[PDB]
């Protein structure tokens, strides 16, 4: 599918003790290339891959200047929601913040969004108009007066449309020989017995990306999905993902049985089976 | 107000292989708040271990990754051990190279 | 490039 550049905000109240934290990272498509902390001292806007170090020392200077001064409105804005709430200031919240755009065939905005939540629950969002909002309730109704009377939506939608598309275009390129290649998954297939009647098959996929993919086992070309076991799709610590897929099945059957891998990165979708 | 607890993955980064130098994995997911700990043990004792940037899932739960560099073989033990509030006592995940 | 300080809260 599409390219993507997208923002991860995290703020936490710290009361106090009486501040926040806030946290930044960015990502293209299912890599992250930046990140920023004022956990630590004297913070800045820090690259995390090797494509990303190029920007030159302007670049690092206007990020971190940026987000820094996000960071004193996220904290503005956690004690403002404190008050929406009236929730006692001893507490700590968390306010987070999702952005970013996708990139289309024509090299211009396919689609864009921005979404906000406290304390884990949705608050507000950019609807995909990029012209209104959808609050999430009357706390959410107060900042969405405020966004709209002060054009925030037309700022968002000038940014996604804009500069958010164009440094993802010039991200793509920096990266590409990472960004624009897709690592096929190498896969196989491990048996672990139980008791007489239970044996666990576990189909694997390790070391691809980018991370969508479908790993589903058959009985006879029919779908086994239901008593499957599907773990979550994980960081293999390099940048790349791994998956794994289960079921128990009679200890006799395993010939009857075969796990399908379906990656961008393969040629063709694999078949495989226990040996 | 709502807290979610953590879901723990623990896994080396290549498949498993006595006297062969690999990278073990704690991936924890789902939880909130924020505030956790989490260590990778090496027969019930911390090791040293980097944790990624804190990040978050569509759905709002966090995610992190602490990962070190170790050489399996047939005598350590790893596991992790995740302290979060929703935890009535610190969760404890054995390494298994099957899982 | 991120983008700039959102409105108020």
């Amino acid at each position: 599918g599409p390219h993507s550049l997208s923002y991860f905000y995290t703020a936490v109240s710290r009361p106090d003790r009486g501040d926040s934290r806030f946290i930044a990272v960015g990502y293209v498509d299912d890599t992250q290339f930046v990140r920023f902390d004022n956990y630590a001292p004297n913070p800045r806007m820090e690259p995390r891959v090797p494509w990303i170090q190029q920007e030159g020392q302007e670049y690092w200077d206007r990020e971190t200047r940026n987000v820094k001064e996000t960071a004193q409105t996220y904290g503005v804005g956690l004690n403002t929601l404190r008050g929406y709430y009236n929730q006692s200031e001893a507490g700590s919240h968390t306010l987070q913040s999702m952005y970013g755009c996708y990139l289309g065939p024509d090299g211009l905005l396919l689609h864009g969004y921005r979404q906000d939540a406290y304390d884990g629950a949705d608050y507000i969002a950019l609807n995909e108009d990029l012209r209104s909002w959808t609050a999430a309730d009357m706390a959410a109704q107060i900042t969405k007066r405020k966004w709209e009377a002060a054009d925030e939506a037309e700022r968002r939608r000038s940014y996604l449309q804009g500069l958010c598309v164009e440094s993802l275009r010039r991200y793509l390129e920096m990266g590409k020989d990472t960004l624009q290649r897709a690592e096929p998954p190498k896969t196989h297939v491990t048996r672990h017995p139980s008791s007489d009647l239970g044996v666990t098959l576990r189909c694997w996929a390790l070391g691809f990306y980018p991370k969508e993919i479908s790993l589903t086992w058959q009985r006879e070309g029919q779908d086994q999905s239901q008593d499957m076991e599907l773990v979550e799709t994980r960081p293999s610590g390099d940048g790349t993902f791994q998956k794994w897929a289960a079921l128990v099945v009679p200890p006799g059957e395993e010939q009857s049985y075969t796990c399908h891998v379906q990656h961008e990165g393969l040629q063709e979708p694999l078949t495989l089976r226990w040996d | 107000f709502v807290a979610r607890p953590p879901k723990v993955q623990v896994y080396s980064r290549h498949p498993a292989e006595n006297g062969k130098p690999n990278y073990l994995n704690c991936y924890v997911s789902g939880f909130h708040p924020p505030q956790i700990e989490i260590d990778l043990l090496k027969n019930g004792e911390k090791m040293n271990a980097e944790q990624s940037d804190l990040s978050f899932s569509k759905d709002w739960s966090f995610y992190l990754l602490v990962h070190t560099e170790f050489t399996p073989n047939a005598v350590d033990q790893y596991s992790c051990r995740v302290k979060h509030v929703t935890l009535d006592k610190p969760k404890i995940v054995k390494w298994d190279r099957d899982h | 490039a991120t983008a700039a300080a959102t409105e108020a809260y």
